[PDB]
């Protein structure tokens, strides 16, 4: 809500990504596949060399994807606090219907011949 | 034209090894390969999963289904009820258009 | 897994696909009228902010 | 699923970590071993699916495809490891990738709860099939096949996509569950003849449907053999396996908007019968030949009924080991005479004995000789098409007078006769070519004593 | 120039598209427009050859005319309004020539013609900036002035977008020429889904100045501008050519690939406002930019090239370019499909 | 255009036929101005004469189109006394790519021509009945 | 502004010279000073889709102020009477005229 700002205050009201998130377990692969890539380029034994630099590499996507996966949640909850303050403000545009069972709705048959 | 390779010449895998099975060219990797396919596929997909599949429980319980059509045709020409009703919903709960 | 398990893990996974599904209906149904009638969070263009406004006598009267 | 996504992703790992020695026989030991793990699969319900998660599900149908999906894995590693023997070893360990990954986008295909998770793993299978086809493919028109395999699906792909998101907006899910008690009547008008077509036209061109079928002679033909026969056994099946599930919500405007592609079906399967009696090139009568099976498939989804939808599963399976069967053999003899030309070779029954049984024996289930599963799907299919209407016992008669006329004469063309003269290099079979034929041919004759499970939902 | 020369010019470039997209004033934007197209000049003609010259020209000429219309514009909206605040135009004439403006300075269609030159007349160091960070100034305004633009003339500039992109694409031999059509066709997609969600806009924005960004990159790296040298880089870093084929399979928007996620999504949109026509038939044309890239992957990947006997003391010495970046924008421009809900990060 | 178009389309089909052809042979002939424009624009004729020759052969050319396809298309609906049908349109705008085959001499382009715009046309009048939007006002 | 940097730093870079009736050297009024204090008042807050109909009689009086274009037509009218009446001869104008 509040402008430019990553994770407004209110956001403090929601419970944190778990750091076992598997969304955020994607995210270090993808760190991890990062530094496969950048031994390959330069012709470094892809697996072994570097590890300092793989471990960048990965504990980087992951810390990025964190705050990320947090925003993102922050984002739908307040979609869906928008969403549900706006029925109740305006509950002649959401009334609540009858529902009729299936043995009083006529349902028209279309045989397969 | 350029510069290029001629094409190779074909190899037959019998010449230098005649008990060749036709997976490696190294005889101990070719013979490896051979009992693996044969292991796996014949011996334990082919020969225990047919045996699996012929004591699958009840598949789709069709002998289930028999074993209740008996009970009812039973019960129902016991008591002088038709075997089949046409009517599948209780009339009573269906309430007609118009 | 026995047909009773199976079953009711069936039964709550049509429960949450059914409550996503009218959720889904609503927020089509939610966006059209915030869009339309512009009285909602969603779709609030922003005006001149009346902070700027100055209030002070100024040099001359009639404003 | 997650019992079988996560091994079969872990054979990657374990292909690209074996020894330069071992790429095959470790990968084929434990792409075997995830082949008999899917039989847990069969736990299947009279009444309800198996419903694994949000994500995943199975049912009569999948399961079967599904099992197909992971025995051809296998078989398809030893059908590629001879002629990739030459081949850079990293570049081999790529060709496995893409199989594994096919595999990986297949399981999950067929098992995806959500249409929408479906069209992006039905999609998502072009990608190694492209690159398998193209990189690994031996001739120049490799390159021209690719481009027609992308964008023959991609034309229709794309208003799939279209369609899909139109029906999650309106009826607000695309759950196949939530879709079979939500589903509402398709009444008549322009804006639904389009609806319906944009979706059924991905999955036609995928089976394919005649007139639409100009992709596949070429791509069937200048794959590798591995890429051919998941061409043939599998990828074909994604079109027919997605019909039978979206028809649930056209109807009933399919009982017009049947009319067109039934009429290329009934005639199409007779036109590209009669093709397979003047093909030059054996690969290429191969693969006019599933044209002429997935043509039956096609008519028995349109119409309907019980007994057809049984036999079109019946048929997709069949057909999958009988088409793989016979596009591995004719690989066989295509590495010893390095020729597709049907007439190049002829007489090897003399010089090849044991092989020349496997030829008849695939050539019998083709032409759907009784009780193979392959006579019992098409004679599914032709029970309820007689129901439907009694002329179509005239077509699909004439279609089994020809299917055995071309059946035989491949068999007779290559296997019969006399050798030719001046071919003196076929060699002996070998283990690995004798095992793969008889690793097609016995599951598909052991079928037939518990048919049952390849019937699909409605048995 | 001067290293310390070249970073003070490439900062005013930053500066000039920072203060377009910080500015709540008009004039400000407009000023931040001139500074940016004051610092690029240099940076088009850092080489000094006839071509870069041309290039420059063409540049200059194109951008300033389109900074007069938009400065005409925003007097017009003065004229009738009586304010600066950066938002909607206050007049119908006001907002076409903004809109005609900012599709100039976008190289949109059918204003497109110097994108395709210009891009060719500089280096690649210069030609990535250009079809990159000098989208971003130009988008950050159509993001706020949106409510007033006339729908038929913004539809009219994607469709129109879409196919010149997508048939120029398919003469090109030159890489640069090809990467700018290409940015033609991908402008059309960002302002065909703006008046419905911006946000979108945003996603398909950065989504292809990552894809963009990687191209660059590797054809930096491997100093190729054309598509037959580029079809040696099989016989010198074959693990190139697996990031080439993959990211150009992204980048037409192939299933399961990061690039097909804004098409998605625009697709959605789209179709819930009841547009069908228009997504259907940007996304049948879209084909035409996945047949040119492909044709890339086919000389570049999926066949090996003839070569020439140099090439041999190539193998000799490794990579030397910085190729800043590459790993992590190659794993995004491809791995991104499983996240696609972190689209919400950009509301 | 706005006003071209709303003109045909005010005027119901089968009445008033004249009417129609003048309403579409204006349409094509603003396109294949349109088009001579930027052609010679963009291709510098050899003289000034040249250029006023390949304006006339274009806008002719795309007046004959849009005459020929706004008459059949009435006709069409008149004779068969079926106003709303979609069919009226293929048969319209198949008549307009056969006239362009024409002026091109070209079978070929002809072919191409009666079936492309054929279909166009006929989805133009299906989405003239259902309501299909080409340029959907943002509603959500 | 596409980042509302401005706000978030609490640093006015250009805001001050966004409107005409924000505080200007010594006090001197805009000309349409009251116009444009009541039009923006009337839509704070609001969002421009609702100020565009519910502020509707606040901006026509701005836009008037600003382009005068009905005082020019009324004029227009007074003039164009005023020399038909002469030339008729009907209308003397008073003498302070
Ligand atoms: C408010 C009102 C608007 C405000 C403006 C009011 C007017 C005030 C003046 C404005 C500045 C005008 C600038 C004129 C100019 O510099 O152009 C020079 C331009 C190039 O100068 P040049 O190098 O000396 O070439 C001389 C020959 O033209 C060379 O001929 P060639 O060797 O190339 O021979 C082939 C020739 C053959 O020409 C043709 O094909 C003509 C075909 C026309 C179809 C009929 O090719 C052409 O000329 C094609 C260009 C024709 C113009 C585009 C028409 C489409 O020459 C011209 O085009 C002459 C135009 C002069 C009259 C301008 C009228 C302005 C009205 C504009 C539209 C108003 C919109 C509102
Ligand atoms: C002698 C007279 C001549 C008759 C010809 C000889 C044949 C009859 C001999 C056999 C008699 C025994 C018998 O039939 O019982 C078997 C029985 C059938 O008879 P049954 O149904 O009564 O089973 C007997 C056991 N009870 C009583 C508990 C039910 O079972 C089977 O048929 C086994 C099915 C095998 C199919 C599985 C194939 C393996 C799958 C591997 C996966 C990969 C394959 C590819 C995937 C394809 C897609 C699915
Ligand atoms: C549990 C993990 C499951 C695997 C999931 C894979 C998901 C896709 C991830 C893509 C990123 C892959 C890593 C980047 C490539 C680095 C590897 C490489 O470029 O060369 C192979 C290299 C061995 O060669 P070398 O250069 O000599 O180094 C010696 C090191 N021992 O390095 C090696 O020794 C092996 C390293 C792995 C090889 C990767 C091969 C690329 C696969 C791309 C196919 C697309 C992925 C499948 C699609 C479905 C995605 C789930
Ligand atoms: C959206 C969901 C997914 C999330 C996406 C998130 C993307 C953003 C996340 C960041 C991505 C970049 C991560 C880069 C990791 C690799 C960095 C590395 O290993 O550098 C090693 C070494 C330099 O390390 P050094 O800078 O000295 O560390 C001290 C910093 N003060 O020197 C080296 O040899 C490195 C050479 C390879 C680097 C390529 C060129 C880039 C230069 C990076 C400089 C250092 C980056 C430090 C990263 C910290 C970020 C928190
Ligand atoms: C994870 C969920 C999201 C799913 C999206 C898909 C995920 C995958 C995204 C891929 C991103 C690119 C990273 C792929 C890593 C590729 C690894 C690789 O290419 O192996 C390295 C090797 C380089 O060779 P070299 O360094 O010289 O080592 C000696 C061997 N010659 O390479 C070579 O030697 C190859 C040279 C010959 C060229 C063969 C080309 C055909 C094989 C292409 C396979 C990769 C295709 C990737 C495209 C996506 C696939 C779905
Ligand atoms: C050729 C490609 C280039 C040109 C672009 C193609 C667009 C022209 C095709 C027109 C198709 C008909 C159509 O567009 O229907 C629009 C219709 C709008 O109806 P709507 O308002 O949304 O719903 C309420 C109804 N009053 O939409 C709907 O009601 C929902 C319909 C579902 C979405 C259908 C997507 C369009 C499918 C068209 C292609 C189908 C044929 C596929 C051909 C494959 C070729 C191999
Ligand atoms: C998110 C996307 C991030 C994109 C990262 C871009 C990394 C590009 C690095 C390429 C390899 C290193 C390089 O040298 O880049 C070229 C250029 C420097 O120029 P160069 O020719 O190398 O030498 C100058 C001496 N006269 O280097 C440059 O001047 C940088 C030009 C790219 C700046 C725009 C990048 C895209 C927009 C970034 C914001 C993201 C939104
Ligand atoms: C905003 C509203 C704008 C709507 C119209 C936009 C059209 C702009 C087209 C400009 C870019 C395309 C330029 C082009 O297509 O090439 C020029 C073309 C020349 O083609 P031409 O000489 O007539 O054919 C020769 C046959 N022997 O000249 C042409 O004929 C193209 C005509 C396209 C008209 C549409
Ligand atoms: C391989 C391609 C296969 C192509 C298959 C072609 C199938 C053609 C199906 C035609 C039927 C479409 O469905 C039909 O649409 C029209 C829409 O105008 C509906 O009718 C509606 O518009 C028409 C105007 O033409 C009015 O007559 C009618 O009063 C109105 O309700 C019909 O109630 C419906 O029956
Ligand atoms: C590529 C091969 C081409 C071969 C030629 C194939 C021609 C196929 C034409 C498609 C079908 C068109 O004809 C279609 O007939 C069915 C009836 O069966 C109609 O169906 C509709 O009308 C009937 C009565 O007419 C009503 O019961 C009902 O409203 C509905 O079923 C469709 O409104 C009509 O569009
Ligand atoms: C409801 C209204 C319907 C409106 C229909 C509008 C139809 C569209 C017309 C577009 C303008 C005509 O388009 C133009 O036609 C002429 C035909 O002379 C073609 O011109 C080509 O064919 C002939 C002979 O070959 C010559 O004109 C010329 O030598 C050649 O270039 C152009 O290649 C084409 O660009
Ligand atoms: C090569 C293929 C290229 C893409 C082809 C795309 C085909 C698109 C077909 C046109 C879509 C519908 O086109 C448009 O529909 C609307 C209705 O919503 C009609 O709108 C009309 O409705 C009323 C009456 O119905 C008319 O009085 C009025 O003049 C007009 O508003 C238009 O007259 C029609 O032109
Ligand atoms: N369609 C638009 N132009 N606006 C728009 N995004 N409407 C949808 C509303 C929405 C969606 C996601 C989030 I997270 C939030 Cl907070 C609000």
């Amino acid at each position: 809500r509040a402008t430019f700002q990553f994770l407004p205050d209110e956001a403090r009201s929601l419970p944190p990504p778990k750091l076992t998130d598997p969304r955020l377990a994607f995210v270090g692969f993808l760190g991890y596949c990062s530094g496969l890539i950048d031994n390959a380029i330069r012709r470094r034994p892809v697996l072994l060399a570097g590890l300092h630099r793989q471990l960048l590499y990965i504990t980087s996507f992951v810390f990025v994807g964190y705050y990320l996966l947090k925003r993102q949640d922050y984002m739908y909850a307040v979609r869906d606090h928008d969403m549900f303050s706006y029925i109740k403000s305006h509950p002649e545009d959401f009334p609540e219907k009858d529902k009729k069972t299936y043995g009083e709705v006529f349902e028209e048959f279309h045989p397969v011949r | 034209r350029w510069q290029e390779d001629p094409e190779p010449e074909d190899e037959n895998l019998y010449e230098k090894n005649p008990d060749s099975h036709g997976y490696d060219k190294d005889p101990a990797v070719d013979i490896w390969n051979m009992r693996v396919v044969f292991f796996f596929g014949f011996s334990i997909v082919l020969v225990l999963g047919s045996t699996f599949v012929a004591y699958l429980p009840d598949y789709r319980m069709q002998e289930w289904a028999r074993r209740e059509a008996e009970r009812l045709v039973k019960y129902r020409e016991a008591h002088g009820l038709p075997i089949m009703e046409s009517n599948c919903f209780d009339p009573s709960k269906i309430q007609l258009p118009e | 897994d026995g047909p009773e398990k199976n079953y009711e893990r069936t039964m709550a996974i049509l429960q949450i696909e059914a409550e996503k599904a009218e959720l889904r209906l609503k927020e089509l149904e939610v966006r059209r009228l915030m869009r339309a009638r512009g009285d909602g969070p969603w779709f609030h263009y922003p005006t001149i902010d009346k902070e700027l406004i100055d209030h002070s006598p100024k040099a001359t009267p009639d404003n | 699923m997650l019992k079988y996504i996560i091994p079969t992703i872990m054979l990657m790992p374990l292909t690209w970590l074996s020894k330069n020695n071992m790429i095959w026989v470790n990968s084929t030991a434990h792409s075997l071993l995830i082949s008999f793990t899917s039989l847990l699969l069969m736990n299947q319900f009279g009444d309800n699916s198996l419903n694994f998660s949000l994500l995943f599900f199975s049912d009569s149908l999948s399961t079967p495809l599904l099992i197909l999906t992971m025995w051809l894995l296998p078989l398809m590693l030893m059908a590629s490891q001879h002629h990739l023997s030459k081949e850079n070893l990293t570049r081999k360990k790529l060709f496995i990738t893409m199989l594994i990954s096919l595999q990986l986008f297949l399981i999950m295909t067929f098992t995806a709860m959500e249409l929408i998770l479906f069209y992006i793993l039905f999609e998502a299978t072009l990608v190694p099939t492209l690159i398998i086809i193209t990189r690994w493919g031996n001739q120049t028109e490799r390159l021209n096949a690719g481009l027609y395999f992308l964008f023959y699906t991609l034309a229709g792909s794309l208003p799939l996509l279209v369609a899909l998101i139109y029906i999650q907006n309106t009826v607000g899910s695309l759950n196949f569950l939530m879709l079979q008690y939500w589903v509402q009547p398709v009444h008549n008008s322009w804006s639904n003849v389009f609806m319906w077509l944009a979706c059924m036209m991905a999955f036609m061109v995928k089976m394919p449907l005649y007139g639409l079928h100009l992709w596949l002679p070429k791509a069937h033909v200048e794959a590798p053999i591995a890429g051919s026969m998941v061409l043939a056994a599998v990828l074909l099946k994604l079109g027919g396996y997605g019909m039978l599930r979206i028809t649930l919500i056209l109807n009933p405007m399919t009982d017009f908007m049947a009319y067109p592609f039934i009429m290329l079906s009934l005639w199409g399967m007779i036109m590209t019968s009669s093709i397979c009696l003047r093909q030059t090139d054996l690969k290429s009568l191969i693969a006019y030949s599933s044209v002429s099976h997935m043509a039956l498939v096609i008519v028995a989804i349109l119409i309907q009924t019980p007994w057809s939808y049984m036999g079109a599963t019946a048929l997709m399976i069949a057909h999958g080991l009988t088409s793989s069967m016979l596009f591995c053999l004719a690989n066989s003899n295509y590495e010893r005479i390095h020729s597709r030309t049907m007439i190049l070779a002829r007489g090897l029954q003399t010089l090849l004995p044991l092989m020349a049984t496997w030829w008849l024996l695939a050539s019998l289930t083709n032409l759907a000789l009784p009780p193979t599963i392959n006579l019992i799907g098409e004679l599914f299919v032709v029970m309820s098409t007689f129901s439907w209407s009694n002329i179509t016992i005239i077509l699909m008669g004439v279609n089994m007078v020809i299917t055995a006329l071309y059946s035989l004469y491949m068999l007779i063309m290559t296997q019969r006769g006399k050798y030719t003269y001046h071919i003196n290099n076929i060699s002996p079979s070998f283990t690995r070519e004798n095992a793969l034929m008889s690793l097609h041919i016995l599951p598909l004759l052991l079928l037939t004593l518990n048919p049952k499970i390849i019937l699909g939902p409605l048995y | 120039m001067n290293p310390i020369i070249f970073i003070i010019i490439l900062l005013t470039i930053m500066l000039g598209t920072i203060i377009v997209m910080i500015s709540s004033h008009w004039l400000l934007v407009w000023i931040g427009f001139e500074m940016n197209m004051l610092a690029i000049i240099p940076i088009m003609m850092k080489n000094h050859n006839p071509r870069a010259t041309e290039a420059s020209t063409k540049y200059f000429l194109t951008q300033s005319t389109a900074s007069m219309l938009l400065m005409m514009a925003v007097i017009i909206n003065l004229m009738f309004s009586g304010q600066w605040t950066v938002m909607k135009l206050f007049n119908p004439m006001a907002s076409m020539l903004m809109t005609m403006a900012l599709a100039m300075k976008l190289g949109m269609a059918p204003f497109h013609f110097w994108v395709p030159e210009v891009t060719q007349g500089i280096p690649l160091s210069s030609g990535l900036i250009l079809l990159t960070w000098q989208k971003l100034a130009p988008m950050s305004v159509l993001y706020q002035i949106f409510p007033s633009i006339n729908l038929n003339l913004i539809l009219t500039l994607s469709v129109l977008s879409i196919l010149i992109g997508g048939w120029g694409g398919l003469n090109q031999t030159q890489l640069r020429k090809i990467m700018a059509y290409s940015s033609i066709a991908h402008m059309g997609w960002m302002t065909a889904v703006l008046p419905y969600n911006p946000t979108m806009t945003l996603l398909n924005l950065i989504i292809y100045i990552i894809m963009t960004s990687t191209m660059f990159t590797m054809f930096m790296a491997n100093s190729t501008t054309t598509t037959l040298s580029l079809s040696h880089t099989w016989n010198k870093t074959p693990i190139m050519t697996v990031l080439i084929l993959a990211t150009l399979l992204s980048m037409g928007g192939l299933p399961p690939l990061s690039g097909f996620m804004p098409k998605w999504m625009i697709i959605q949109e789209m179709t819930k406002n009841n547009s069908i026509i228009l997504p259907t038939f940007m996304a049948i044309t879209a084909l035409l930019n996945l047949y040119f890239y492909m044709r890339l992957t086919y000389s570049t990947t999926l066949t090996m090239f003839p070569s020439t006997n140099n090439m041999k003391m190539k193998w000799q010495f490794p990579l030397m370019k910085k190729m800043t970046f590459l790993p992590t924008m190659v794993v995004l421009s491809t791995m991104m499909l499983p996240l696609t809900p972190m689209l919400s990060v950009l509301e | 255009a706005k006003t071209v178009l709303r003109q045909y389309w005010d005027i119901p089909e089968g009445t008033e036929c004249h009417r129609k052809t003048y309403a579409t042979t204006s349409i094509g002939g603003a396109a294949g101005l349109v088009v001579s424009a930027y052609s010679v624009a963009l291709k510098t004729p050899t003289s000034f004469l040249e250029g006023v020759a390949r304006t006339g052969r274009y806008t002719f050319t795309a007046a004959a189109i849009g005459a020929i396809f706004g008459l059949t298309s009435c006709i069409s609906a008149q004779v068969r006394e079926k106003p709303d049908d979609p069919l009226n349109y293929l048969i319209g705008g198949c008549a307009g790519g056969l006239i362009l085959g024409a002026r091109t001499r070209s079978y070929g382009i002809g072919a191409a021509a009666c079936a492309y715009m054929g279909l166009t046309a006929a989805l133009v009048k299906m989405g003239q009945l259902e309501g299909w939007q080409v340029f959907a006002e943002p509603k959500v | 502004p596409f980042f509302d940097v401005q706000k978030r730093l609490g640093v006015d870079l250009d805001r001050w010279m966004t409107i005409q009736s924000a505080e200007q050297p010594h006090k001197i009024p805009s000309r349409c000073h009251a116009f444009e204090k009541e039009w923006i008042e009337c839509a704070h807050g609001i969002g421009s889709i609702r100020a565009e109909k519910e502020c509707k009689i606040e901006f026509e009086d701005f836009r008037e102020c600003l382009l005068r274009q009905k005082t020019m037509k009324r004029l227009h009218a007074i003039r164009r009477q005023r020399e038909k009446l002469i030339k008729e001869g009907k209308y003397t104008p008073p003498p302070h005229h």
